[PDB]
């Protein structure tokens, strides 16, 4: 997942 | 005391669970796993937020685990540092  | 959750409302695992009512069908991680890792749904795409640190995560990947994505992006979270 990644940071927004 | 000395720490404070970014979202006191989502302090309850049950309340975090219910936020996933409209979790989209392409999102492979379960509301159970996400809520258990301190995460609730923001209502936008597959974007979730930690009640404790306020960190936000999206674009989940096959094989991602909520805890390990939580920990690796926000290692100094009190919820992360308080689990076992
Ligand atoms: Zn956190």
């Amino acid at each position: 997942a990644m940071r927004v | 005391g000395t720490i404070y959750p970014r979202n006191p409302a989502m302090y309850s695992e049950e309340a975090r669970l219910k936020s996933f009512q409209n979790w989209p069908d392409y999102a492979h991680l379960t509301p159970r796993e996400l809520a258990s890792a301190g995460l609730y749904y923001t209502g936008i795409g597959d974007q979730v937020q930690c009640f404790a640190c306020g960190g936000k995560l999206k674009n989940w990947e096959p094989g991602d685990r909520a805890w390990s994505e939580h920990r690796r992006h926000f290692p100094n979270c009190f919820f992360v540092l308080g689990r076992n």
